[PDB]
Parts: structure tokens; sequence; C-alpha cells
């Protein structure tokens, strides 16, 4: 089965090993954590990328999630504050967090709002779209490694992803149904 | 346009008000507003800055505590009066940039657009970080990068800066500030001075301060040379308030200043010698961005004025941070820092001075947030204000 | 006409604020407020209006976990038109220290509220329930109160620079 | 503060500080200010050709010549006389003191220095005031733009004067606001009945958000005692209601603060603590 | 920081754990004769306005021991000082003052016991005592020649200010 | 009897064989186990490892093991070993949180309930030493809110947000066999649907049998409580409440349903097995500005002695974070009115 | 982005699917007007039309009423009477025009009905 391992400081699939078909993202831990401190910025918190890196970290690693449909988490941030978090920064100050408890993991799906050239969305259905007799095994026992992985909700975003891809370029009309595949 | 934007400094005990462009301010008031104590327009009966430090019949309120706004009613009036009555400018016809103490939150960036777009239809926006502000004023004696010594009335700051932001996780406060100066430089006189009117004795004591402090080298050395050549002593008259009572003006001379690098003096629970408060920041920084931040150590403010400031401040910097050096090479070859302590002439008002000639620049009306994004975006903009 | 529709309010807030935690069903580790995301039909309940008049209404929509209340103000003329529109406009923009208060307005109202679980968690639902109602019969008030010092200041500034002629 | 000044304080003060260090025999200081006033109005201070014992103000408005058509200068030379110098390059009026040459009694001509923007808006008054003093009637109406899309007209009549004012409320809001005030200018009458008559009409001339406003003068208040009140009023007007409209504002704040307050108390104490 | 005494030798003999060092003075006494023309007695009142004012002393040297118990002496000299008039009756006041009995070392009535050693033996015990009267005496009397000015009953008002300001916040009449 | 543990809810409880601990989550990712000493109350233990909330506890009597599920999706079968309790973890194969689970009456066998949809039945086999779940899917479409074993511990009602009270057939025969035949039914396959209401309205948010399980009864978000007769041909007995919703229910004697929820109090109801009607007799707490003993709703409900045939004493706990003892007869001398069957 | 304006949770296999009383009334006799209304509710009609058209004859009855002679109907129905009634109170309140009689009535039925008669207007799947 395909190994998804994303870490701290780059992202990795693995189809099972086939040296041929595996692919890395340049987009990780470290890289949302910095695009948390820019997004902790423009609502008005001053971080050093130097100074504040571990603190901020521990910000990501608590409050951070996977957005199912973005569309709808932008709503909730942008309509009701039940997304607002407060944090604790070591010097006592109590800073809040909200929409950017999304926004920057989302990176992971949309690489150029950190000025990346996929989205390991993609690059997992490409990376198994191109064996037709072990396809379906891949689909069927895809398995997350790494510590950038422990998004709540990563693995439904993961699944509604893939089967927006596979309806668009594997088919047209639906007939998915019989597309069966778990990300446990 | 024609016309140039407005600066607006409120410190916690002066605020520095006045057009663009201009090397100095058009205005320097007490950041005091007095009140009755609302039917009809009794919110508009007040006064501010020495008007409204002694009206018979109005109470003196300072908006204004610790650099963080208190009261928002209150300093959403001084505004009023700031803008139709000393500016005498038409808010929905200038940009206006407003300062704020550093660690200000962005919910209180938000009240103060909220007063400012809301209240008065400004065309333009910008909130500036003091610190900041301070730097680009020294540019004067180029860079966003430093340390910025800031000292007024309430209380003093040691705030990095690194690249046109400052590294919040790593400012420090000291209880020792101009107020301080004041009150023990009063005592001083209390114990060896008569005939000093009891109701003036502060009055007294902030003008000698003023007029005949400065900065010594060596306390010894100092007061012996008082106690030698007594051209050294100065003498100071006022008016009892009518005759006339006359002081000599002695030690409190090197005496007063000197309690910020020796707080001990003054104060019971903070003894940290500014000088050592200056190089535990820089440490806490970023190893790369500490010789920088080393190399340029700013100035800001009016209890920094004193004469020779920079001077014992560096000096001590120097041998604090070259004596650790030593027992590293000692212990064991470090390339010796260089600790440089920057004083410009606009410094008692450098951070409107930066404000006054960063707001004539082109790429500041790119950087406000415009009335129109207000409305169409939220008060939310107003959290981040792009450095330049 | 006042008391009997605030009771009729107040009843419907009763039935309302019967709210539980409830983890995502649609999304893994989530929770999310129902009637806000309406990702789960069965979850949400029948959308109701208490009307006092045909311009004074209130909105209450149910879910298993959180219910969104929307209250449309009694706006007499223009003054009070705006002076409500720019009170509304000043609460929602502090709606993280009100904790029950929608950032926007439901679309045809003036205010609105996203009561959740937690919040009937952490506080006596009936209070909860008493602020709806203290809130709709206060801003009706504050309102007027803005209404005459506009008025009991346009004649102290009218004569004021008249009487110097 | 609820009337606008009409005294400049930054010409005022600039020129106060100029004025007693000289009297001290001090060595002068160069001087360099740009400032602002109402309507579009630039300033600015300095020392002409770096000569420090000189002085130089100067006004800039961009609606000068219109004035110019009424008075201005000839009332101007009245005022100033000697001190009247050809205007600075981008500024119509330019008021030079010479720092050792001031009189025994420096402050008439200071706070006449802070009135140069009055001044130069007066003649246009004491035109008028005048037409209606001697009887010339059927005289053309004078047409100020004050501002880039505000307007005021002046006329003249057997028994009154009146001045139009066609002002803008760029905010819908302020519109609203605005009417309140008119309205109760409207009935100021009821509290002073020899005062001046107002008048007003909204989107339309006798925009939206364009609003006439008419100020009717009997003699009682154009005569040569009243004359010079009745301008400083007058030609203040169209700021000291949009100022009343914003303070009224700042006023409806306080309150929302004050309730929203409220409001927070009464949801903490529905926590179980 | 504060001041310190310098007159530490690697040759000094120590009463306690002060240093018992030389003294130009006629008063009788343990204290060794001195050579130089700068004893302790000239050290502690040369740096006296600049210490009182200290409230945190390292001690360094023994010698710093035997810097502040003059130290601290003289601000109990300035309390009697300041109120007479005349030089000569100061010089009388500072004799008695000078051979009053102060608290030692060891003893309650002494502040800083927790920094200096008490006699170890009677011999001890008496020595330390004339020295600690020696000292007294030496800069009690020295101590007039500054206070007052050639315009006789003049207790210098720039001595008799620092008479309300105690060094380290400590008083031999505490 | 009221005890406050927190001021914030307590999200399930569960009580040792003796009823000497309570086994309690604090709106917490873990379970603290009270213990009574005199009359104040010690927590003696502290279960740390859910990496969720704690949705449901259950504690098999006499195998002293305490089962718990959470948000986390997880279940952990509880062992106590000594002086502490150590957590096994038992996978539910289930993407969604899980929301309540019970033990089987004979303890081989324990139900978790969850966002999936879905109840997983689980069982140990000490053939490869470890916990193994099957799943009872169909016609479920919903997540399910709470379950109750019949006394047989094949049996399983289970109530959802599908608006449905329904009984399966959790039959596993590697831990038990043919379950003698019910009222309810012969064919007892696993999985098979033996019963399901009508109402197509109110999440169905409390589920019981009675003392010998041939009645089930359910309480529901639309405000009604109900009853179904094994030997009535299933017929089902409702009851509309005047007030609101109901979370929790439990028989106390054949014949008798006692019930609390969002009006904070307990009450009574009766079942008239002639008429086949129910009857409301209740309300049983006869007096924040609440006359209740709970200052919020009651969200569980559980005998604790006298079981489900002649109950004499019973435990409610809330999101006030309080629980109340009950003793049955004590309100029936306090209200002389009060029936009970 | 494409690919994912298409909403894939729609197909998920797993989600949820669901004169007489003109005689009466123009005679004055209320009540029977009444209960005469309440009978056969469009509960399951898939148009809205007829389900409006119902609550209208309903909505017709309760401003026929005369203040006092309120609470007496009220009385005269069953609990599921009650009920019913106070789903078509709550579809009035949709239509302004009337709204000060509804409140009465309102307030009527929920000192019949209680507050549940409520709930179950909110829980109410097959609905007026
Ligand atoms: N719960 C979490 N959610 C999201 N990210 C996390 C979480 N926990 C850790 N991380 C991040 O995952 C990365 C660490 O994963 P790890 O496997 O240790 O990577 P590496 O082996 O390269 O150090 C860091 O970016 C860390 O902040
Ligand atoms: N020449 C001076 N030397 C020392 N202190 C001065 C001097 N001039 C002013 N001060 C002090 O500067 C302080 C005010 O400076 P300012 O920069 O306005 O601080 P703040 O903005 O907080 O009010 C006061 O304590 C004032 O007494
Ligand atoms: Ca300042």
């Amino acid at each position: 089965g395909v190994v998804v391992d994303s870490g701290d400081g780059v992202t990795h699939i693995c189809p099972v090993s086939l040296p041929h078909l595996t692919r890395r993202l340049d987009i990780a831990g470290r890289d949302i954590t910095r695009y948390l401190i820019k997004l902790l910025l423009l609502r008005g918190y001053a971080f050093n990328h130097s100074a504040d890196f571990e603190t901020v970290r521990m910000i990501k690693e608590k409050l951070c999630y996977v957005g199912y449909n973005i569309e709808q988490e932008q709503k909730l941030a942008l309509e009701t504050t039940v997304l607002v978090e407060s944090y604790t920064l070591p010097d006592g100050r109590i800073i809040k967090v909200g929409g950017e408890r999304f926004e920057a993991p989302e990176a992971l799906f949309q690489p150029h709002l950190i000025n990346v050239e996929v989205g390991v969305a993609e690059l997992l259905f490409n990376t198994i779209q191109a064996d037709i007799d072990t396809r379906s095994e891949f689909y069927k026992h895809i398995v997350l490694s790494g510590g950038s992985t422990m998004y709540p909700g990563l693995p439904s975003r993961l699944e509604r992803e893939l089967k927006q891809l596979y309806l668009e370029r594997v088919l047209k009309g639906d007939v998915e149904k019989l597309s069966k595949f778990k990300i446990r | 346009g024609r016309l140039p934007a407005c600066v607006v400094d409120c410190g916690t005990g002066y605020t520095k008000l006045g057009y663009a462009g201009n090397t100095e301010p058009q205005f320097i008031i007490p950041s005091c507003i007095a009140i009755k104590e609302m039917k009809g327009v009794d919110d508009l009966d007040f006064f501010i800055g020495d008007e409204a430090i002694e009206k018979p019949t109005y109470a003196t309120k300072w908006p204004i505590r610790h650099g963080i706004v208190e009261d928002w009613d209150l300093m959403e009036r001084f505004m009023e009066q700031v803008i139709f009555k000393y500016l005498r400018a038409e808010p929905e016809d200038h940009y206006f940039l407003l300062t704020e103490p550093p660690l200000n939150t962005p919910e209180n960036r938000e009240y103060t657009a909220e007063i400012m777009f809301e209240s008065f239809n400004v065309p333009g926006l910008y909130i500036a970080v003091q610190a900041v502000l301070a730097l680009a004023a020294s540019w004067t004696s180029r860079t966003l990068t430093g340390t910025v010594i800031d000292s007024g009335d309430g209380v003093t700051h040691v705030i990095p800066v690194a690249e046109g932001y400052v590294i919040g996780s790593c400012i420090k406060h000291i209880p020792i500030a101009g107020r301080d100066i004041t009150y023990f430089i009063q005592q001083l006189l209390r114990d060896r001075e008569v005939g000093i009117p009891p109701e003036q004795s502060l009055e007294t004591a902030k003008a000698v301060k003023e007029r005949y402090s400065y900065v010594c080298p060596d306390l010894v050395k100092e007061f012996n040379k008082y106690d030698t050549d007594g051209k050294w002593i100065k003498q100071y008259t006022g008016i009892n308030a009518k005759k006339e009572f006359s002081i000599d003006v002695g030690y409190e001379r090197f005496l007063g200043p000197e309690i910020f690098f020796h707080p001990e003096f003054a104060n019971p629970d903070f003894t940290q010698p500014i000088s050592e408060v200056v190089d535990e920041v820089i440490q806490n920084c970023p190893i790369d961005v500490r010789r920088p931040l080393y190399k340029n150590i700013v100035l800001s403010g009016g209890s920094t004025m004193f004469r020779d400031f920079g001077r014992r401040l560096q000096r001590d910097l120097k041998r604090t941070v070259d004596a650790r050096l030593k027992l590293s090479e000692e212990l064991s070859k470090p390339k010796p820092i260089d600790v440089q302590v920057i004083t410009h002439h606009m410094q008692r008002y450098a951070v409107w001075f930066g404000g006054s000639m960063l707001a004539s620049t082109p790429e500041f009306y790119q950087v406000c947030h415009t009335k129109k994004d207000y409305e169409e975006i939220g008060p939310s903009i107003c959290r981040h204000n792009p450095v330049f | 006409t006042l008391r009997p529709y605030l009771s009729a309010v107040r009843a419907t807030l009763q039935a309302a604020l019967c709210l539980e935690n409830f983890s995502s069903q649609v999304v893994e580790r989530h929770n999310k407020p129902e009637v806000e995301v309406r990702s789960s039909k069965e979850l949400l309940l029948q959308p109701v209006t208490i009307s006092r008049n045909e311009k004074e209404k209130v909105l209450i929509e149910g879910s298993i976990n959180s219910v969104r209340v929307s209250i449309a103000v009694k706006q007499a003329d223009e003054i009070e038109k705006i002076l409500c529109h720019k009170f509304m406009r000043f609460m929602m923009m502090r709606a993280e220290n009100f904790f029950i208060l929608r950032r926007k307005p439901v679309e045809g109202y003036d205010i609105s509220f996203l009561i959740t679980n937690f919040h009937t968690e952490q506080m006596y639902k009936h209070k909860l329930v008493d602020f709806v109602i203290h809130f709709m019969e206060e801003i009706d008030k504050e309102i007027s109160e803005m209404k005459l010092s506009v008025n009991a200041r346009a004649r102290i500034v009218a004569e004021e620079f008249l009487k110097n002629f | 503060m609820i009337l606008l000044e009409v005294n400049n304080r930054i010409i005022e003060e600039t020129l106060a500080l100029k004025f007693e260090n000289a009297a001290a025999g001090n060595k002068p200081e160069a001087v360099e200010v740009t400032f602002a006033d109402f309507d579009g109005v630039l300033y600015h201070i300095s020392n002409p050709n770096g000569d420090k014992t000189k002085v130089m103000v100067s006004i800039s408005l961009k609606f000068y010549k219109e004035l110019q058509a009424h008075g201005a200068d000839e009332l101007l030379k009245r005022v100033y006389g000697s001190y009247l110098v050809n205007p600075e390059s981008g500024y119509n009026v330019s008021l030079l003191y010479d720092l050792e040459n001031l009189p025994a009694s420096k402050d008439s001509i200071v706070h006449q220095a802070g009135m140069l923007k009055r001044n130069c808006f007066a003649s246009v008054f004491e035109k008028y005031f005048q037409f209606q003093e001697e009887g010339k009637e059927g005289e053309n109406r004078a047409v100020i733009h004050y501002r880039d899309d505000e307007t005021m007209y002046v006329e003249s009549k057997k028994d009154r004067v009146t001045v139009v004012f066609s002002t803008v409320f760029k905010d819908d809001d302020d519109v609203v606001i605005g009417k309140v005030f008119m309205q109760e200018f409207k009935e100021g009458r009821r509290a002073s009945h020899t005062a001046p008559q107002v008048l007003f009409s909204h989107r339309e001339p006798p925009g939206d958000n364009i609003g006439y406003i008419t100020f009717v003068l009997f003699p009682r208040h154009t005569n040569a005692s009243a004359r010079d009140n009745t301008i400083n009023l007058i030609h203040t007007f169209r700021d000291y209601l949009h100022y009343h409209i914003k303070c009224s504002k700042a006023y409806i704040h306080t309150r929302m603060r004050a309730k929203t307050s409220d409001f927070l108390k009464v949801l903490n104490r529905a926590r179980p603590d | 920081p504060a001041y310190h005494s310098s007159l530490m030798d690697p040759d000094t003999k120590l009463i306690g754990n002060m240093a018992l060092l030389p003294i130009r003075s006629q008063f009788k006494g343990p204290a060794p004769r001195e050579t130089k023309d700068t004893d302790i007695v000239d050290e502690a009142i040369y740096y006296f306005k600049a210490n009182v004012f200290f409230k945190n002393y390292e001690i360094k040297n023994e010698a710093d021991r035997t810097l502040i118990y003059i130290t601290l002496y003289i601000s109990e000299c300035l309390k009697k000082l300041q109120k007479c008039n005349s030089k000569s009756q100061g010089e009388k006041e500072m004799y008695t003052l000078g051979i009053t009995n102060f608290p030692i070392p060891g003893e309650p009535g002494f502040p800083l016991n927790a920094i200096y050693a008490k006699p170890a033996n009677k011999q001890e015990d008496e020595v330390m005592r004339a020295y600690l009267q020696q000292l007294r005496q030496e800069t009690g009397l020295r101590l007039c020649e500054k206070v007052f000015d050639p315009q006789n009953d003049k207790p210098s008002k720039w001595w008799t200010c620092f008479v309300k300001r105690q060094f380290m916040n400590k008083s031999l009449s505490g | 009897a009221y005890h406050s543990f927190l001021v914030e809810p307590i999200s399930c409880h569960a009580w040792n064989k003796d009823r000497t601990q309570i086994a309690i989550c604090p709106n917490n990712h873990e379970v603290h186990i009270y213990e009574k000493s005199g009359n104040k109350w010690v927590q003696v233990h502290e279960l740390k490892e859910h990496n969720g909330q704690v949705t449901g506890v259950d504690w098999a009597p006499d195998s002293n093991r305490i089962v718990t599920c959470g948000t986390d999706r997880n279940a952990y079968v509880w062992t106590l070993k000594g002086r502490t309790w150590k957590p096994t973890l038992v996978i539910l194969r289930i993407n969604r949180a899980a929301r309540c689970v019970r033990w089987a009456p004979n303890e081989k066998k324990f139900a978790v309930g969850s966002g999936s949809r879905v109840i997983s039945i689980c069982y140990f086999e000490q053939e490869n030493d470890w916990w193994v779940c099957k799943h009872i899917k169909k016609p479920i479409r919903s997540t399910v809110l709470s379950l109750d074993w019949h006394p047989n511990s094949v049996l399983l009602a289970a109530g959802s947000c599908d608006f449905k009270c329904r009984i399966f057939s959790a039959y596993i025969k590697e831990v038990e066999e043919r379950p003698a035949p019910t009222p309810w039914g012969s064919k007892m396959p696993f999985g098979e649907l033996m019963f399901e209401s009508s109402s197509s309205c109110g999440w169905v948010h409390g589920v019981c049998f009675s003392a010998n399980g041939s009645r089930v009864a359910w309480v529901s978000h639309d405000s009604t409580v109900c009853l179904a007769d094994a030997d009535k041909k299933m017929a089902v007995a409702t009851l509309a409440s005047e007030t609101l919703p109901l979370l929790a229910v439990t028989f106390i004697t054949e014949s008798s349903l006692v019930a609390a929820g969002h009006d904070c109090f307990p009450v009574l109801f009766t079942y008239d097995s002639a008429a086949g009607k129910l009857s409301f007799g209740g309300r049983l707490d006869v007096p924040a500005g609440l006359d209740s003993l709970h200052k919020n709703s009651v969200s569980q409900i559980s005998v604790l002695s006298g079981g489900k045939a002649k109950c004499s004493q019973f435990c409610t706990t809330g999101m006030d974070g309080g629980m109340s003892i009950w003793d049955v007869r004590s309100l029936e001398s306090a209200l002389k009115d009060l029936k009970i069957v | 982005a494409r690919f994912r304006k298409v909403d894939v949770d729609e197909y998920d296999e797993n989600k949820f699917v669901d004169g007489e009383v003109d005689s009466c009334l123009r005679q004055g006799n209320m009540t029977a007007a009444l209960q005469a209304a309440l009978k056969n509710p469009p509960i399951n009609t898939k148009s809205q039309a007829v389900k409006d058209r119902a609550g209208s004859i309903v909505l017709k009855v309760l401003i026929s009423f005369k203040a006092n002679d309120i609470e007496k109907a009220v009385q005269s129905l069953d609990k599921n009477g009650v009920d019913l009634l106070m789903k078509y109170i709550y579809k009035g309140f949709e239509s302004p025009s009337s709204s000060a009689v509804l409140l009465q009535w309102h307030e009527k039925a929920l000192a019949a009905g209680g507050v549940g008669s409520i709930v179950r207007v909110l829980t109410a799947r097959k609905t007026v």
C-alpha cells in the first residue's frame, strides 16, 4: 500500500517499495509553522521568525487543523467566532487565533499560498493513477505517517480531494459508489 | 495631495502633534483632558494640554496610562480637539499617522481605527510602532534593525527591532523614567535646601532636572570636584505663588540621571543597571541579529536627553560585553563586538520626527489603509501596518 | 403587544436551547455548530419565526448542538435606522468579547446570535434565554436614548450659533 | 468647545515665539513650517532667502481669484498694510514681519496674522452688506467655491442679505444626522426672533448627499457695528456643522461603549462561575 | 558600583575578619603605624558621599569590612555634628561620641553579624574593641575639618544632607 | 441528595459492582474514579489515555473491568493491576467519534455506538490474545446516541439520530450460543434487525430494556417517551410531554420508567400493561435561579441498587457537573400521591 | 481549482434522506370551525400550494375569533390538537398583516399544550 509521510523537513508519498513512482512535496512541518507566523502577523501579532519559531510551533501543534471544505471554514471564521481560541505566550500575554488555525495547514493542499509550485492531494492521486492490477489495492491501503499528518480532519480531506479528482480525471459522471478506499 | 498628512504621537505625559514634513511638532502638550464630574452637550465641555491641567471647576484625567489607552471615551475627545482646535484640519481631507506603544494589541488598533474612520471620517490611516519611527529618526545622524532605548516620563523600554519589526518576545521594562529622576532630585533638595514652597516642591525639582542635570563618568571624582572647586554649585530662583526663594543646586545635578545606572539608589525593588539590561535583552535575541543590534543602539526620549547619557551607557555596555569575552578566551578568541550608542539632535521628539519624515514620502500613502478598504473589508485591516 | 411577543419569543428560546455536544459525522476529529455548516440534514431542526408585526420579528434556527437567533429591530424612521445599524455594527465588531454574537447578521436581519452547546454548558441556559430577551428590550431603549441625545444637542448647537449673531 | 475658533493657533504661536526672542535680542532661528486650515487651506511660514531676521506667512486658497473679484486685495491691504508683500510662489497672500522692526505692542499684529484666512473671506461679505446698506439692487450674485465640491452664493436685496451653502455629506449616515441639526436651525427663531433665518433643502437646490443651507441677514446683522462678528460666524458655519455631526457620532460611541459594557456583565453573571 | 578599599596587602593582619589597617593617628590603639600618606579612614571619608547611597555592597577584601565600619560610623557623627555651633564644639562631641561604647561584631545591636566575624576569644575581643574605638576617634576628629566651613558655626549643609541616609540601610544605632 | 464534582459537565459515569466507586469524565479526556470516605468524596484514580473526550463509560460488575470510548475514535478496556489501572486498546474500525458503550450482561462483549452510523460489537479472543469487533450497519443512517443490552446478552436496543430506536441481534457464536427464543423473535443471526420504531421525529437520546427484556423504552427530542411490548406484538405506547426533551431513561420496575433531561429533574412514567398506555405521574424533585437539584441538563441516569425490577436507588449525572442519589422510597413518602407501577 | 467546485458529499451513500369550516364559521360557531380546520392537515403533500392553502383556512378562523373566546376553544382540543394548532400558529407568524391576535392564540396554546408543543414544532420532519 501507499505511504504518505510528512514530517518537519519534507513530505513523501511512497507506493509499495518502488523508487520509480515515488514523489516528494516541498512543503511540510517547518513550512507550515513559517506560514503560520506570516498569518499571525497580518493578524496583529509580531512574531520574529527566528526567536519565536519554537513558540509558534507549539501553537500550530495545538490549534491548527485541516479544513474539510475551505469555503465552509472561511465562512465560519468570517461570520462567527467559534474558531477563536486563546493561546498564552511565554511572556504571559494572551493572543487569539481563529481563521489561521486552518489557513496555515492549507498550504499542504495549496502550495502557491506559500509560493511553492500540485498539493499532496493531487500528488497522491497521480502517484497511483500512473499499475492497474494494483491501483484498487493502493487506494484502499493509504497509510499516513509523520508528525505533520496528525492534523484533525486530514484523512477526511484527502478522501474528499481524491474523490473529487477521481470523478473528474477518471470519469465525468456519477458512477462513484464502487469508488472504495479508506485512508485509515 | 496639496495637503500634508497629520502626525500624532500620544505619549503618556506629552502628545506631539503636527503636519508631515515639518522638522518639529506644531504642538507638544500634556497628555491630559479636563472634564466635569450627560445630557445636551456636556461631552463637549472639556480642555486638554496645559489648559486642562488646572481648571478650577474641572477634574484632570490622563487617558494614556503606561503608554496603553485606559479610557477610550476620553482618548477619543482628546482627538476631537487635537483635530479641530489645534491642527485645524478637516479630518476628511488628511491621512493620519498615529503612534502606538510596543505590545499594543490588535483589538486596540481596531478601537483607534473605529474612532478615526467612524467618528472623524479620515481618508487614510497608518498606526506606526514608536520604536521603528525612533530608528528612522536616527538616520538623521540606513536600517530598521537596532536596539531602541526609549524613555519619557512614565517608564523606559529597551526594544530590539529587526528589519522594521519589533522582537516582541525580547522587550524589557526598566522601573526608572523621567518621573523618577524628578522625585529623586526632589528628595535631595528637601533634605538640604530650605525655603522651597511645599506646594511647589516637584515644580522646582523638575526645573533642575532639565536645566542643570547631566550624567557623569564617576561619582567620587564628581562628588570631589564639587567639594573641591565649589564653579559647580549653581543657584536657582523662582516665585512663591509672591516673594522670591533662592536655592543652591548641587549633587542632584549628576545624582539624578545616576539612578539610571544605579537604580538601587532610588528604587528598592530594582537594581539592574540599564547598561546591563540592554546587554541582557540583546543576548536574548537571535545570535545572528545581536552584533547588529549592538552596533545600532538608538536613544529616543525626553529622558535620554541628559548630557553624555549615550557615552556612559556605551562605555558601561562595552565593559560588560568585553569582560564576558575575556572569560571565554581565558576559559579556553571571539572577535570583539562593536557596541555603539547613537545620539542625534532629533531625540526629544524622535518618534514624531520619524513619523513626520516618513509621512511625507509617497510610500506612506501606499501603506495606509484607506477608508474604502476600511468599509469593504472591515477594521481588521488596521491590525497590521506594512513597515516601509 | 410587546409583552405578548416577548413571551412568545422567550418560550421558543426555551425549546430551542436544548443542546448537547456533538462530534462531526462528516469530518474526522472535528466539531462544529451544525446550524452553521448544515452538512447533516437530520441534525437541523425546523426554522421558526415569531413576529410582532410586519417589521419586528425573530428567526430561531436550532440544531443538535447550536442555535442561531436573528432579531429584526424596530426602526420607526431614518434616524433610528442609522443609529440601529451603527449600534449593531458596533457590537458585532466586538463579537469576540460577546462570545455569543455572530460577526454578521443573517441576511434579512439586524443582528444574529450563535449559541453553541459550549455556551449552554458554561452558562445557565435559562439565564441565556433571559439575555436574548433582556437584549431585545435594551436595544430598543438605548436606540431611543441615542435618538433623544442627538436632538438634545441639535437644539443646543443650533441655538448656540444663532444666539451669537 | 461648541463654536470653532476663527484665529489660527499655529500662525499665532509660531510668530509669537519669533517676536519674543527678537525683543530679547537673541540670534534668530531659521523657521520652516507647512500646515493647513479648513477648506483645503495651505500655509507656509519661512525665512525668505534664508534671512532669519525675516519671517513670512503665506496662505494658499484654491478659490482665491474669486475672493479677489470681490474686494479681497483692497481689504487685505487696509488690514495688513506694509506687512503685505508679493505672494510667495504657490500662495495668494504673504505677510512679512521684520524681526528687527516690530511695533511696541506685538499683540495686535499677531492676532491679525492669526486671522489671515478669515480676512481673505471677509471682503465678499463686506461688499454685499454694503449693497443692502446703499440700496444697490440687481447686483450679480457672488459665487465662491470654497471647496472642490461645495459652493457659497452671496446675494443682496432691498432688506436682507442671503448666503447659501451647497455642502456635501460623504457618509450616507452623516446626511441623516445632518438633517437633524438642520431642522433645529430652521427652528432657532423660536428662541431668538431677531436672529437670522435658516432654511434647508435636501438633494435639491433652492445629489442624495448634497444639501442647501440658507442664512438671511437683516441690517441688524450686516450693519457696520455687527458686520465683523456676523462674518466670524457665517464663514465658519460649514465647518461648524460638520464638526458637530462628527462630535455627535463620538457621543453615540461613548453610549455604545457603556451599553455594550453592561451587556457583557449580564452575560458573565450567567456563568456558574 | 560601590567603592572598595584598596589597602589590602598580602601581609595584612586581621582582627577577626576585618582588616587591621594602619592609620595616621595619635590616639592609642592596636593600629599599626602607617608610612603611606593615605590610611583607611582617608578612603572611607573620600568615598562616603558616593557609598552612602548604596544598598548592596559586595565584600571582596577583609579591608572592605574595615571600610564599611568607618563608613557607617561617619553617619553616626553627622547625626551629632548637624546639631552643633562651631568646629571646636564639634571636636568635643566627637571625642565623646568616639568614646561611647558601640556594639561590636557578635553582639545584638550590631548590624551585619552575618558578615562580621566575632572575636574568637577574650583577648581578640579587647583588641578589636580598642581598634574600633581608635578608628572612631581618628575619623570623628578628622571629620570636623571637613564638615565645618572656615566660617565656624557652619555644619556645611553639603554634609548635613546625608544625616537621613543609611549606607546599606544599616545603622550603628540599629 | 446532590454532590458537585465540578461546575463543568459530567459527560458519563459508571459504578463498580458494590456502588462503592464511581467513574466520571469531567468534560475531560480523562476518567476520574471517586470513592466515599465517611461522607466525603475522594478522587482515588485517574485514567489518562484517550486523546479525545470520553463519551461513554461502562463498568463490568464481576470482572471489575471498565470500558471507555472517546472522540479520538478509540476504545479502551481498563484492567486493575494492583494499585493502578491498565488501558488495553480496542480497535473499533471507525473514522468518527464513538458516542456510547455498554458491557453485555455476560461481560463477554461490549457495544460501541458512533458517528460512523454503526455499532461495533467487541469481544476478546483468547487464541490471538486481543479484542476484535464486528459491525452492525444496516439500517442505521446516522450517529448512534444510546444503547442498552437485553438480559440475554444478545439483543441490543440502539437509539440514534435518524429518529429511530432499534433492537438488533448482537449474537457472537464464538463467545456464547444460540439465544433461547424471545417474544422479539426466534431467528437472531448477527446484526438481524428485530425491531425498529416508526417515528420520524426526534433523536432517540435514550433507550432502555425492562428487567426481563420483553419491553424497551426510549425518550426522544420530539419531547416524547415511548415503550414497546414484545408481548403485545411490539405495540408501542407513546406519551407526549408538555416540557423539554428527556435525555436519559430507565425502568425501575416492570411497569415504571424514570427519566430526566433538559428540564433538569427526574420524572416518573407508568405503563398500563392492560390499557397499553403510558402515563406521566412524575416530577420526583419537589422543592443559579432553579428549583431543581441539578442546575443544568441531566444527561445520564442509572439504577444504583434494586435492579430494574424493584429499584430502590438510582443515580443522575448532568451538565452541571453534579451527581445525584435518589431513594425510590424516600420519594414515595415525601409525595403521598406518587404511584410506581 | 475546478474539481473542488463539485460537492462529492451530495453523492455520498451514507447520507440522510427522510366549506364546512366556512359553514360553522359563517354561522358564528367558532369552536367547531377551529376543530374543523384542524382536520386532515396537508402534513404529507409535496406542494407548498396546498400546504399554504390550508394554513389560510386555519388562519382565517383564528382571526374570526373573539379575544375572550380563545381559551374555551383551546381547551376543547386534545393534546394532539393543541400541537397541530401550535404548528399553525407559527405558520401564521410568517405572514404579518393578525400577528397581534396570533400572539394571543399562542399564549393560550402555550398554557394548554405546554412548551413541548413548541419543541414538537421544531422537530417535526413532516410539517404544515
Ligand atoms: N499534532 C500535530 N499536528 C500537526 N503537526 C504536528 C503535530 N505534532 C507535531 N507536529 C509537527 O510535525 C513535525 C514533527 O514530526 P516528526 O515526525 O518528528 O518530523 P521529523 O522526524 O523530521 O523531526 C513538526 O513540524 C511538528 O511541529
Ligand atoms: N532636558 C531634559 N533632561 C532630562 N529629562 C527631560 C528633559 N526634558 C524633558 N525631560 C523629561 O522627559 C519626560 C517627557 O518626555 P517624553 O518623550 O514626552 O516622554 P513621554 O512621551 O512618555 O511623555 C519628562 O520626565 C520630562 O521631565
Ligand atoms: Ca514616547
